[PDB]
């Protein structure tokens, strides 16, 4: 059984190109309870979700 | 003229064989292929057409794409396509080869054998029906019908 | 009668109980669980360096033949420090059964072959590799069998996207089929389904 | 914390087998532009072998180090018989991808990319 | 700029890059090319054609859905020329003839046609021209083909002033005429070439070159009524580059001096088939004219392409023509050609 | 009751006509536009108004399980009709 | 016997209106088989039946030499039907539609068509939405 | 219970294996299987004469797509988005706003009939009976561009089948 003193980092090995390694800020949080309904059970997991990027309408069919 | 009239009866003669003889290569992919045997059953016989399956590519003037294309298939698609003699015609069958059908956002599959080939029917279906297939099939010798090589080389 | 909901068989489930007390007390280095599920299926989660014991006993035991192998397969659960839950589903044909053992493993910690105890886990833990990234220590011939060549990535992990990285298409000037980034005409549009309502109590999570 | 190593105990052992995947790959360029045709030349080929080593030389976890080398060998494995396509081969090279702009002023004028 | 005309995405299959672009002889071998760029990129592309529409089918994959756009067109007919650059703001021109048809001659297709299509795009209000013409387009050149590409430029820059005008040396590919024109005399016994081939020094130009220069040329705003010269990093004698080209193919090299006036009357010989010539007396003349030199020009240096070497894209147009014994021989194993610099 | 955009372009019940100078419009030559010629919006202003004497009324589109939900319309106000809006139907009462 | 099967092809000859006919049904259909006229639709399509034929086979079309605007002696295409007969030959129901007409409303097509592709009168698409963000016009008298 | 498919043995008497001898010097079986190949050849084929004959479908059967209208012209479609919700492949897009009437009526209603399975789904969900999947199954184009429905080819499509989708309907509603 070996020791390692390092970081844990699997960027490497999960194929992920570069620009999306490097260039991306993904958002932990909880998500906010949606105002229109009064339950709360979607408010008890944190969630990751990265940053919104640019959405173009199709020349065809819009 | 003369010379129109020739080459008009003459590619009339031409287009005549090529649409009366159909050979689509022996190429099935996915559950679009098991219509294409029904059309080869004796319901919807395809032999009565002059449409017959031959194994070898050279030796077949339609691929008929029926079937899901993923990326671990598309260079075989697009070789056998390749060593298709000339004049070839491609008939893609099926949501999967028109379009994406139900694995569109998939990371492993082709969103359409059109981005591969150059595709001459499109017969839609999740599986089309026999019957859809030979309206295809008849639709492709129509617009075989209408084909001028030797008229657009005379005026040329 | 109930005509619409299940009908319980708790002899089957005092079958099951009794069998995993068993095996629990025959193999205590390993074995961490034994729990029965109300539709009467045994599960047996053991230390992920104890599968090639277990499954051996499983398979020779005298009083649990499960010579066959059902199934062999993995979960992502990213939320836990050992995400990859790999799963083995085993059939006894002598006493009418099936059990399933569970371990678990991370990207970086290998896990015993099993091909030496049954052959499907051949094409098995190479499918496991190549969808999850879980390496297998003894394995006869482990590469990819269902990705494509030179396919970068494991696609049934949780943090990789549904339509992955790359796209094929045929290139005239290159006269072969590329790959470039992947470009969607339409976006596929992602639904946010959960009801805000609690459904299961029995379920209930204490609020910590 | 003590963890199982895949190969290679300490990193000496892994820079060996990297070393000798090095080695292999080094000798397959030519057998590989030979089969499969390849228009590009050999010394392109080692280039690229050597650029794709270079690639992970920030690794110092030698489990990761392991995993590297066990892709590398199937990816060599790939190539000697013959089961990869000259596409693939020719993947590995970008030969139709456009040149993404590097520079502040170039990504400002192209769109709103970071 | 209109809202649906502004740039958007990555410049891949699926963007949009707002340029709306009508390519006039799209069907051939430098049109194949152009078309594939701009779709590579995203454009919108209009495809006049007047052959079979059977022979235009390689050009279907080469944009995503609805981006190529095929519409009939004569060269004879203003009103099917306004049809198919009514809504295009950039207009390519590579439409010609290496032969002479009975209803079409260099007159028709390098002077007539060009002028109709910047007349007609100068009314429509078409933003840029981009038309191809010949590096030796000389008035006073001995080859009927050549005066007439420099009558047909005249026309066109007089026509529409703020045209680019781009003159390749001699293109080469896999489907190109130079290459296999020279590789493709196996046939014939010998390697007939006049003086030797010792008195002609020739630049060719690779095709992905000049696509990529002529789709920076629609990029570039500061190439708008310009002239560009498209050539080689190299120029080479006409002995050394056929002796090259026959090393690459691995062919046995016999050449033979044959004299211009029983080469002119060889080629008259061959220009009689009804069918696309082997060869013709203009072909002939093209083939013995030095490629000329126009320091003052611009050139791929300057629209941001780096010239692509013979020596490198050889294999690809020759490996065709190799036998069985020489298919599978690597880049390297030929000495590149003595250059004359 | 389709309408004629200044470029000669058919207008659709939504409304939809490219502009003068959209490039868009090159899909359009040689070839034709779909545009259905009834407009619905017109054909259920033709509709009449049913009078009925009746303080609430209900509404299923007709054909029962072949309709769409049945729902209730409250006739109380008397200047309007009220509509069942599955169906964009006009119900009144009697005046007068 | 052989002499009542070639009696009967005799009358299968005669019953088609003379020699031409029967020609002219064989080359133009490939069946010479001879049925009660069940009814003919608007555009020429006549539609026969035969119950003693095996299921598939009892009810068939002889189609028109003209639809519309195009000559189809040659070229007939299974969309050449109305619904209402599409319907009757595809056996949904066994009430053809001389017996139950189908409900007659006033946005059904009065004249049906075919399959368009591959002509002028092809469908083409196109976004049916209006411009969702509209651009500032700047003045255009001058300033300053 | 079960049965052995492949365990009898044969008779050694000397009657059986001279049968068995001529079985194989003069090929019995190889004659059976002419004679059963010659019976089928006199048989009646069982081929249709397409396209003048059609195979027979029934008032489920899913072909293509069409949205109907109310009796009086209306459209039934009302925005409400179940089939899109419902779709397995994600095929439709809809758009709406209220109308000049004020109603709720879609704008932009699309359907890629490349990305459509033909499940169905989408004339389960409708609460009014809006979209539907016609009989018409031969509408095979030759670009792909003409495969992707919008509002206006829909709405066509509905007013071009809809007797043929009425009386389906009729036929059908019951078992719904
Ligand atoms: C991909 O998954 C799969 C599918 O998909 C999903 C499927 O569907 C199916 C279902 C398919 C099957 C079950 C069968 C398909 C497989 C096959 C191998 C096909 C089987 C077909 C048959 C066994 C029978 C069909 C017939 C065949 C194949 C033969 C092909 C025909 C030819 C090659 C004909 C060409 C040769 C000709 C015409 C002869 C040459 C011409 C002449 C000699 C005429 C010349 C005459 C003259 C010169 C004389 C002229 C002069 C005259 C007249 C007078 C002049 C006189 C003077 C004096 C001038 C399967 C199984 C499947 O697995
Ligand atoms: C084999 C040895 C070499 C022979 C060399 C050629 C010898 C002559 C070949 C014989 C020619 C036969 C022509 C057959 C005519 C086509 C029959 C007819 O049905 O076609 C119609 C008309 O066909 C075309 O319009 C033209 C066909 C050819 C017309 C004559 C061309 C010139 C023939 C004379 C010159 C031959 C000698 C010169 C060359 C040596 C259109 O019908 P079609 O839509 O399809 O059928 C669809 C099936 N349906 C009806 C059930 C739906
Ligand atoms: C001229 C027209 C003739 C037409 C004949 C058509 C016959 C029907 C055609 C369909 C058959 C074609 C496909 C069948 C091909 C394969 C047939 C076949 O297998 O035959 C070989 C068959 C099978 O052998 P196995 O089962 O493998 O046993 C081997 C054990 N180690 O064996 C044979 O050799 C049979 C060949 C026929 C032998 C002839 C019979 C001998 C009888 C002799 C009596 C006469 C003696 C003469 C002396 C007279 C003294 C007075
Ligand atoms: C003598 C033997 C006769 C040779 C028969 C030729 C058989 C066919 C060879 C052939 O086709 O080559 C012609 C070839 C191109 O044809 P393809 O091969 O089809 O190229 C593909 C185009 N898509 O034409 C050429 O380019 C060569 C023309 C160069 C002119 C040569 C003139 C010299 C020959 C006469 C010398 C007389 C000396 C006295
Ligand atoms: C009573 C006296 C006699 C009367 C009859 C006389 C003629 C009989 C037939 C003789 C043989 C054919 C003669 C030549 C016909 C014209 C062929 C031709 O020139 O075609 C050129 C053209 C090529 O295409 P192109 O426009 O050049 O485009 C370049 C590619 N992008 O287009 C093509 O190449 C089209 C592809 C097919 C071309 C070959 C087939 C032409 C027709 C042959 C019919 C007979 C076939 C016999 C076969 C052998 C016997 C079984
Ligand atoms: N290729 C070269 O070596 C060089 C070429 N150039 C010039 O660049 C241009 C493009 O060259 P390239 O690609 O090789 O040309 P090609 O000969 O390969 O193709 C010509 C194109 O123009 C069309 N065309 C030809 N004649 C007519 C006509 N009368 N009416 C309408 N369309 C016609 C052809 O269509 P279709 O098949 O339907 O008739 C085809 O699309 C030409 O002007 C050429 O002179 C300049 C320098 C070098
Ligand atoms: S379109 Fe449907 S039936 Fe055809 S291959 Fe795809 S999933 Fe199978
Ligand atoms: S039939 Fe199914 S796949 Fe097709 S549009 Fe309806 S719900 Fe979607
Ligand atoms: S389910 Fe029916 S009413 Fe609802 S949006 Fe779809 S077609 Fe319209
Ligand atoms: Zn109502």
């Amino acid at each position: 059984l070996i020791a390692v003193d390092e970081k844990l980092d699997i960027t490497t090995l999960t194929g992920v190109p570069e620009e999306h390694i490097k260039t991306r800020k993904v958002r932990i949080f909880v998500p906010a309870r949606n105002n229109m309904q009064s339950g709360v059970n979607n408010t008890k997991k944190w969630k990751m979700e990265f940053d919104t990027r640019e959405r173009w309408e199709n020349p065809l069919m819009g | 003229s003369r010379g129109e009239y020739v080459v008009a009866k003459l590619d009339d003669l031409v287009n005549w064989a090529r649409r009366s003889s159909l050979w689509p290569m022996t190429f099935g992919l996915a559950c679009c292929a098991v219509e294409m045997m029904h059309m080869a059953a004796p319901r919807y016989d395809m032999d009565r057409f002059g449409v017959v399956f031959r194994a070898s590519p050279r030796q077949s003037d339609v691929m008929i794409v029926a079937g899901t294309l993923t990326n671990k298939m598309a260079p075989a698609l697009r070789k056998v396509y390749d060593q298709m003699p000339e004049p070839r015609y491609v008939v893609s069958m099926g949501s999967c080869a028109n379009g994406g059908g139900y694995y569109h956002y998939s990371y492993s599959v082709v969103r359409g054998c059109d981005r591969i080939v150059p595709v001459d029917i499109y017969v839609p279906g999740c599986p089309p029906t026999a019957e859809a297939l030979l309206y295809g099939i008849l639709q492709l010798q129509r617009k075989i019908k209408r084909e001028k090589r030797l008229r657009i080389w005379y005026r040329r | 009668t109930r005509p619409t909901i299940r009908p319980r068989n708790d002899v089957v489930h005092k079958q099951l109980s009794a069998f995993g007390q068993y095996v629990a007390e025959i193999l205590p280095k390993y074995v961490q669980q034994v729990q029965v599920s109300c539709f009467n299926e045994l599960e047996i989660f053991i230390h992920p360096d104890g599968v090639i014991p277990v499954l051996t006993f499983l398979r020779d035991h005298t009083n649990a033949q499960f010579k066959s192998l059902a199934d062999l397969t993995a979960v992502d659960v990213p939320t836990r420090q050992n995400r990859f839950e790999i799963v083995y589903n085993l059939l006894s044909l002598r006493f009418n059964s099936r059990i399933r053992v569970k371990t678990y493993t991370d990207e970086l910690t290998p896990i015993e072959s099993s091909v030496t105890v049954y052959k499907a886990a051949n094409w098995y833990e190479r499918e496991i590799w190549d969808m999850f990234g879980v390496f297998f220590a003894n394995h006869p011939d482990l590469r990819r069998i269902l990705t494509d060549y030179g396919f970068e990535g494991h696609p049934f992990r949780k943090d990789f996207p549904l339509s992955g990285y790359v796209e094929l298409r045929y290139d005239d000037e290159v006269k072969r089929v590329v790959a470039e980034p992947v470009e969607l005409a339409q976006e596929f549009r992602k639904f946010d389904l959960n009801s805000p309502w609690e459904a299961f109590p029995a379920y209930r999570q204490p609020p910590e | 914390t003590s963890v199982k190593p895949i190969f290679s105990r300490d990193m000496n052992e892994a820079k060996r087998r990297v070393r000798e995947l090095y080695r292999a790959w080094y000798r397959e360029v030519p057998n590989t532009v030979h089969l499969f045709q390849l228009d590009i030349s050999v010394k392109q080929g080692r280039d690229k072998v050597r650029e794709m080593f270079m690639k992970n030389a920030h690794v110092t976890d030698p489990r990761v180090v392991d995993l590297l080398v066990i892709k590398g060998k199937m990816e060599l494995e790939e190539t000697i018989n013959v089961w990869k396509q000259r596409t693939h081969i020719m993947r590995f090279f970008h030969e139709t991808e456009a040149p993404r702009p590097t520079d502040f002023l170039s990504k400002f004028y192209v769109g709103h990319d970071p | 700029l209109h809202h649906a005309l502004i740039p958007h995405g990555k410049g891949g299959r699926s963007s949009v890059s707002g340029i709306v672009a009508t390519v006039f002889g799209a069907t051939g071998f430098l049109g194949r090319y152009v078309v594939n760029h701009l779709g590579r990129m995203g454009s919108q592309v209009i495809v006049p054609y007047r052959c079979e529409p059977y022979d235009t089918m390689h050009l279907r994959p080469m944009g995503d859905l609805g981006q190529i756009i095929f519409m009939e067109w004569n060269g004879k007919d203003k009103d099917s020329i306004r049809k198919v650059v009514e809504h295009s703001n950039v207009v390519i021109n590579l439409v010609g003839r290496e032969w002479e048809t009975k209803n079409f001659d260099f007159e028709d297709v390098f002077v007539k046609i060009p002028h109709a299509i910047a007349q007609v795009s100068k009314e429509a209000g078409v933003e840029k021209l981009i038309h191809i013409s010949h590096l030796n387009a000389d008035i006073k050149s001995p080859s009927r083909y050549l005066r007439s590409k420099a009558v047909g430029e005249k026309e066109v820059r007089a026509a529409f002033p703020e045209a680019t005008i781009i003159k390749p040396s001699d293109i080469f590919g896999r489907e190109d005429r130079f290459l296999n024109y020279f590789a493709s005399m196996r046939w014939f016994g010998g390697v007939p070439l006049i003086s030797l081939g010792k008195e002609t020094v020739k630049q060719p130009v690779y095709i992905v070159d000049v696509s990529k220069g002529i789709i920076n040329a629609i990029k570039d705003p500061d190439a708008k009524g310009k002239t560009f010269a498209f050539v080689g990093p190299n120029r080479y004698l006409l002995f050394d580059l056929v002796q090259y080209i026959f090393a690459v193919a691995y062919r046995p090299f016999l050449p033979y001096p044959l004299p211009h006036f029983a080469y002119r009357w060889v080629g008259r010989l061959f220009e009689v088939s009804p069918f696309e010539p082997w060869t013709t007396r203009d072909k002939v003349e093209r083939v013995h004219m030095s490629d000329m030199t126009l320091p003052h020009l611009p050139g791929l240096e300057d629209l941001g392409i780096q010239a692509t070497p013979l020596e490198l894209k050889a294999i690809e147009v020759l490996r065709r023509h190799r036998t069985y014994r020489w298919l599978t021989s690597e880049m390297e194993d030929v000495k590149p050609a003595k250059t004359v610099n | 009751g389709v309408r004629t955009s200044p470029t000669g372009e058919k207008v659709t019940h939504t409304g939809q006509a490219y502009d003068d100078g959209d490039y868009r419009r090159v899909r359009f030559s040689d070839r034709q536009k779909e545009v259905n010629e009834n407009f619905a919006i017109d054909l259920i202003a033709e509709q009449p108004v049913s009078e009925v004497g009746s303080r609430v009324i209900s509404c299923d589109g007709g054909g029962g399980a072949l309709g769409h939900p049945r729902v209730y319309i409250n006739l109380d106000k008397e200047t309007k009709t009220g509509t069942c809006g599955y169906c964009g139907l006009q119900f009144r009462q009697p005046h007068h | 016997e052989l002499v009542q099967v070639l009696r009967r092809g005799l009358q299968q000859v005669s019953g088609h209106g003379g020699l031409r006919g029967y020609l002219r049904v064989l080359f133009r259909a490939n069946d010479v088989r001879v049925g009660t006229l069940v009814g003919e639709d608007k555009y020429g399509n006549k539609y026969y039946e035969d119950n003693k034929q095996f299921f598939g086979r009892h009810r068939w079309v002889i189609y028109t030499t003209e639809m519309n605007g195009r000559d189809t002696f040659w070229d007939v295409d299974g969309s050449m039907v109305p619904p209402e007969w599409h319907r009757w030959l595809h056996c949904m129901t066994d009430d053809p539609p001389t017996t139950k007409p189908p409900t007659a409303r006033k946005y059904i097509w009065t004249n049906h068509k075919f399959n368009v592709s591959g002509t002028p009168q092809q469908y083409v698409p196109y976004s049916t939405t209006r411009k969702k963000i509209q651009e500032w016009v700047p003045p255009s008298t001058p300033y300053k | 219970t079960y049965k052995f498919v492949n365990m009898r043995e044969p008779s050694m008497d000397m009657k059986s294996v001279t049968d068995r001898a001529a079985q194989t010097l003069l090929w019995t079986e190889l004659v059976r299987g002419l004679g059963m190949t010659l019976s089928y050849l006199f048989r009646e084929p069982a081929t249709i004469n397409y396209p003048f004959e059609k195979g027979p479908l029934s008032p489920r059967f899913r072909g293509e797509h069409a949205l109907r209208r109310y009796p009086s012209g209306e459209e039934r479609c009302i925005a409400c988005k179940l089939c899109e919700a419902v779709c397995p492949a994600q095929a439709i897009t809809i758009e709406a706003e209220p109308r000049a009437d004020g109603s709720r009526r879609t704008t932009r209603y699309d359907i890629d009939m490349t990305k459509c399975i033909y499940c169905g789904f989408c004339q389960e969900a409708c609460p009014v009976d809006a979209i539907v999947e016609g009989p018409n199954f031969e509408f095979s184009t030759e670009t792909h561009e003409e495969l992707l429905y919008n509002k206006e080819k829909l709405l066509n499509n509905g007013d071009k089948w809809e007797a043929e989708i009425a009386a389906n309907i009729q036929a059908d509603y019951l078992y719904r």
